[PDB]
């Protein structure tokens, strides 16, 4: 606002490795709910671990 | 003779005086301005001119001390 403040949570430092926080379900039978998830992340880690940084789970 | 010795030492005292009174009571309230203004920039005119506000009726008893003290020195002695 009118002041700020310099916490780390907000500030863009360099990137070099990530972590994720995953949601999923506790019983099967949801149709393709985690499956369709499971996969976008592992694209998007694919992504990130292409540039040699690390991901976390 | 013994007019002057004494006339210069009650000028001395009055502007002392005051020197202390004006010098405290602005040291003060800058104080608190400049903390204002570190708290909330983009008001600094506004608490400028309030500061000046409060500036004005400070050192009030003070200059009336300095303007006689020295009518004291250069009027009396």
């Amino acid at each position: 606002g009118n002041l700020e403040y310099k916490h780390p949570y907000l500030e863009d430092r360099d990137v070099k490795r990530v972590g994720y926080l995953v949601v999923s379900t506790d019983r099967g039978l949801a149709g393709g709910l985690n499956i369709n998830l499971f996969k976008k992340l592992l694209a998007e880690m694919k992504t990130w671990t292409d540039k040699g940084v690390q991901a976390d789970l | 003779n013994l007019n002057m010795d004494l006339l210069y030492m009650a000028a001395a005292v009055m502007m002392g005086l005051a020197a202390i009174g004006a010098a405290i009571g602005i040291g003060i309230l800058g104080g608190k301005f400049l903390e204002g203004a570190a708290r909330q920039p983009d008001l600094i005119p506004l608490l400028r001119t309030q500061f000046f506000i409060v500036m004005g009726l400070v050192d009030a008893i003070p200059m009336i001390a300095v303007g006689l003290g020295l009518y004291v020195m250069f009027a009396v002695a």
